[PDB]
DNA sequence: CGTTTTTTTTTTGCATGTGCCGGTCTCACACGTGCCTGGAGACTAGTAAGCGCTTCTAGTGGCGGTTAAAACGCGGTAGACAGCGCGTACGTGCGTTTAAGCGGTGCTAGAGCTGTCTACGACCAATTGAGCGGCCTCGGCACCGGGATGCTGTTTTTTTTTTGGGTAC
DNA sequence: CCAAAAAAAAAACAGCATCCCGGTGCCGAGGCCGCTCAATTGGTCGTAGACAGCTCTAGCACCGCTTAAACGCACGTACGCGCTGTCTACCGCGTTTTAACCGCCACTAGAAGCGCTTACTAGTCTCCAGGCACGTGTGAGACCGGCACATGCAAAAAAAAAACGAGCT
């Protein structure tokens, strides 16, 4: 009755994605994510199929390095799971907020 | 609320890719926070330059303008 | 048998750097070798990431660079990691990187 | 239709062939690398482009380009740089 | 005599007067003003130039002016700024 | 002859922004409302910070702005803040902020 | 004979310096340090006191601003002493250091 | 060690500006390294500025160009 | 020195992923082709800027006294940090549910291109007043001493928590 | 429960720093003046871009399968964190040493301004091939078997390192 110890799959996935270069989000999702934001700006605004892609390369991009430093505050901290505090604390050194 | 649509397994890849081993069950809230604030500060500057132009649809051009004020450059869009 | 790359002995078009340079509105006036120095620079770059992509395109079994091989060569390089620190390459992924107390004994 | 757009790619491929002969590229790669030269050549015309403009100049010469390159390019990049320009300046005020 | 420096510093304290008429301003505190104008003015017109030339259009309208400061402003900034600039050019094309 | 300014309802000048605009390198060409615009935009920045600047100055009981009452209006005003917010004031100091696990209890 | 507790005199400090604007590094060493590093990039090389000030305004923002972002990294350790890794941490998220 | 005129007490002043209480011995150090890379990079800039205009006097608006570049632009001294 | 326990550490035992061969099928890199427009050319004309020559700004160096700042050492408290111990917040792994992803069709907004035509801004010369450098003055503000006030820390006393007996299952 | 020992709470008390006031004196904000050059005016000419009309690209909607991925629940391990406890690094303040600071004078490097002169680039009209779009081919690479193979965990193998005689000096 096989079991693998919490942590275990996560290094498995950290190594999997590390190793890929696919979006880890579901683009429809995302899509309307885009044009549900845009609406508030201008209404009835069609988007070029690129620019729904360049958009979602740079969203995930962002989060990804984003993680990146949230974590080392995580480590900083002698802890290994990052919490909002944590992300906090890197947006805050990184000028994206007071 | 297609934030939502954001879901906690693809928070979790995109962690992942970012070398995060655990994750507090707060993070998927703050994470949509964030995004949400990174997509409304970069199409509101695309849809800027689409309105400036004239134009009804938003190209790659646009959000590659935009991100590049966001001090964002993106390459392979028409850079 | 002539023309502007030739005579400076290049790939990228000194013609075609001099006019972006004209129309590109940064100076009244260019000089004749401006864009000679310059397509010479662009080059030179470019051949460097090429040169770095293509051994991470042949570390891959890959007879075709993909944008992972540029990001590859640009990242593990210390000065054109610099050069491009705030440009993100689309289909580029992240260098495989796990912090050292993340791991098991 | 389909505009007429220029690109960098055949001069990129031109570079391609003579560093790795055996080795190509797909597009989303040559599109990055497209991006790429654009970027560098505002970054270097940007830079001479004030460097002209502080100092009285109307015309941007080579030596603009220089001291663009040597303030944009870090340490090594910068020197190796400096030379393929400073040589290729040479070379076509030799030819003619 | 000493060669022309100009400045915005006259133009300032007309705007200080304006704002607070019984209140003074340092050389430093003029300076730092001063930079300010410069800055913003570089921001505005580069950002201007840049819709322009992304547009393919030769000239820098008061509508690149507006989108630029719509772009560059934050917020309420942005469109009080803008206000003042449609309000300015109005009266300026009443006037003739 | 009366200056453009008078006409636009301005205190900066709507002639030397037209000039700067020439000059700069900017566009080939200069439309007529532009340097009006922007000589409003700069004005309408330019009290706003003076305005608080002042309010900076008659809270420390003195007459005439200094670098400090400019920083401290800046920093405290949400916006003017992220306008500035890679810009440094020559002679500013900082705002008052201790935080509060420093605090004695 | 009276002895303030560890730390209230830094709390007096900190308000006494937040307070003022005055440069807090000695100029004249200063200067020779600018004189110092610039030997590194060219000999026999004269100075503007302005364009010596503009670098003493700019170093002293800096590191107040590096203080401060370090500061709130020991603080996110459940420290209140500033050590080399708070400064470490602060600079890699900025995106100082690699 | 003109690096070390750049003393302990003054590092010290700089870090309660800052509004840090409490500050480890490995600091001063730390900071004086931390300070040359800053200088250097500027000063390397600055001084490129000066060369292209052929000076041998460094100017603040050399300065001025320097600290804009490194993203770090400086009010009051000109530009 | 041996002789009981424990506390560490070594080697199996399966169960899960990647890592790897062989085919092998598609679509996108590659190259060829023909045609258009942007680079090339030789010309004239004007002026941008290199250079040489003159001005005098302000950057450099030195000196000697004052005193604030740095230094260095003594002492002790309060913080870093290591260990322990407890409660559940996350990770894993199923079985169930969802809707994204795919390939395709059908409709048309609007992106994008062309040609035409003129309102607008560049360029020009003359005119002149706004804004500059230089110069003068006089009150704001820096500096100082003196007294009021607020906040700290110590020692004493009070108040409650907290902790080591004295009987019960 | 009983009772005693701390650990916090309140209290009074000396003390040191900080804050506010009026007094003094210096200099820099402020404003005035006279000259200068940059903005204004009014004129002509060219073309950038506004607009109308036409092409057709690609963005949108809709549909109907096939999974791959999301979701939800069960269960338990390993982590986050609160508590305690120990060692000294870092803070405070004192006495001793240093050199920054200031004001000043003397010297001249080189910043900066002006005038001349010509080599260099912008502008123009003519030519044409390099580089474009468009379109077809063909081999790289992604896909899909199964087959080593590495892991990595559930332990039992044994094998070291402590807890306790040991029994003698
Ligand atoms: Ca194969
Ligand atoms: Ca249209
Ligand atoms: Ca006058
Ligand atoms: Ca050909
Ligand atoms: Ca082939
Ligand atoms: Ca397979
Ligand atoms: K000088
Ligand atoms: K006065």
């Amino acid at each position: 009755p096989h079991r693998y110890r919490p942590g275990t799959v996560a290094l498995r996935e950290i190594r999997r994605y590390q190793k890929s270069t696919e979006l880890l989000i579901r683009k429809l999702p995302f899509q309307r994510l885009v044009r549900e934001i845009a609406q508030d700006f201008k209404t009835d605004l069609r988007f070029q199929s690129s620019a729904v892609m360049a958009l979602q390369e740079a969203c995930e991009a962002y989060l990804v390095g984003l993680f990146e430093d949230t974590n080392l505050c995580a480590i900083h901290a002698k802890r290994v799971t990052i919490m909002p505090k944590d992300i906090q604390l890197a947006r805050r050194i990184r000028g994206e907020r007071a | 609320d297609n934030i939502q649509g954001i879901t906690k397994p693809a928070i979790r890849r995109l962690a992942r890719r970012g070398g995060v081993k655990r994750i507090s069950g707060l993070i998927y809230e703050e994470t949509r926070g964030v995004l949400k604030v990174f997509l409304e500060n970069v199409i509101r500057d695309a849809v800027t330059y689409t309105e400036h132009a004239k134009r009804k649809t938003v190209t790659a051009m646009d959000v590659v303008y935009a991100l590049k004020r966001q001090g964002r450059t993106l390459y392979g869009f028409g850079g | 048998a002539k023309t502007r790359s030739s005579r400076a002995g290049l790939q990228f078009p000194v013609g075609r750097v001099h006019r972006l340079l004209r129309k590109g509105n940064y100076s009244e006036r260019v000089g004749a070798g401006a864009p000679v120095y310059l397509a010479a620079v662009l080059e030179y770059l470019t051949a460097e990431i090429l040169e770095l992509a293509g051994n991470a395109a042949r570390d891959n079994k890959k007879t075709r660079i993909i944008p992972r091989h540029l990001q590859l060569a640009i990242r593990n390089d210390e000065e054109l990691n610099k050069l491009l620190g705030r440009v993100t390459i689309a289909q580029g992924g992240v260098l495989p990187n796990i912090q050292a107390v993340l791991l098991p004994k | 239709k389909r505009s007429r757009k220029e690109s960098y790619s055949i001069y990129v491929y031109k570079v391609l062939k003579q560093v790795h002969p055996d080795t190509g590229i797909s597009s989303k790669a040559m599109g990055i690398m497209n991006s790429f030269v654009n970027d560098i050549f505002e970054r270097i015309a940007g830079e001479a482009s004030r460097l002209a403009h502080y100092n009285k100049r109307s015309t941007i010469t080579s030596r603009e380009i220089q001291t663009a390159v040597r303030l944009l390019l870090p340490g090594e990049l910068a020197k190796h740089a400096v030379s393929e320009g400073t040589k290729a300046v040479t070379k076509y005020t030799s030819a003619k």
